[PDB]
């Protein structure tokens, strides 16, 4: 996953989750990148699946 | 197995929208970007009880997609959770609505316009959508959007998320209704 064609203004809502380095399971790509722009580049991608 | 309930494919999980049929051909709506890809349905995690297979997907553009059932045992209410539904309608700018979805259960609130175009990027872009103040998470797309016993829509997604508050797009049920030929019950 590569969120560089974020900030998206909206998500689809299918689950597929992700764990972030916030041990957060951020549902999907869209959601999990749209995220990391959040936080303006901290959080990165701890694994693939929940946390 | 009802509207709002967990279905899930090869690729994820994704919420059912509303039991359906035609003649004594019995199926589910839920959203095409769930639909899309995807062949086999199931009822669990472990994909063990099998619901049955895609046979349409509308998305982008639109965002709707429809599922045979194949399990003959399984009961299909016509209804979301435990709220009958009796009939499809348009929805209309301050409606109150409710959805319900497989990750956040059931959560209210209005449609706040019609017709608005929403940009999942990458081209995957949908037309024609009902906008309204509900929340929605990852999980929820695909599940009904309804109104009393009312069919209304089917979750496509938004932002936002139901801790803070958030804005989310459902596809017209009437039109996926008439694209496969189908009726609730």
């Amino acid at each position: 996953v590569d969120c560089s064609e974020y900030p998206k203004p909206a998500c689809t809502g299918e689950y597929r989750p992700l764990c972030g380095s916030d041990n957060k399971t951020y549902g999907n790509k869209c959601n999990f990148c749209n995220a990391v722009v959040e936080s303006n580049g901290t959080l990165t991608l701890s694994h693939f699946g929940k946390c | 197995i009802s509207g709002g309930d967990a279905i899930y494919s090869s690729t994820g999980r994704c919420s059912l929208g509303f039991n359906v049929r035609s003649g004594s051909t019995y199926y589910f709506l839920t959203a095409g970007h769930c639909t899309d890809g995807a062949t086999t349905w199931w009822a669990n995690s472990a994909r063990t009880t099998v619901l049955g297979t895609t046979s349409g997907s509308s998305f982008p553009n639109n965002d709707y997609g429809i599922v045979r059932y194949t399990n003959t045992t399984i009961p299909k209410d016509g209804t979301v959770g435990g709220q009958d539904i009796t009939s499809a309608a348009n929805a209309t700018v301050g409606m109150a609505v409710t959805r319900r979805g497989s990750t956040t259960g059931t959560h209210s609130g209005s449609v706040t316009a019609l017709n608005a175009t929403v940009n999942y990027g990458g081209g995957d872009v949908v037309y024609g959508m009902i906008r309204t103040n509900v929340c929605a998470e990852p999980g929820d797309s695909g599940g009904p959007l309804y109104s009393g016993t009312r069919a209304i829509g089917l979750t496509s997604g938004g932002s936002g998320n139901c801790s803070s508050g958030g804005t989310t797009f459902f596809q017209p049920v009437t039109e996926a209704l008439v694209a496969y030929g189908v009726s609730v019950y």
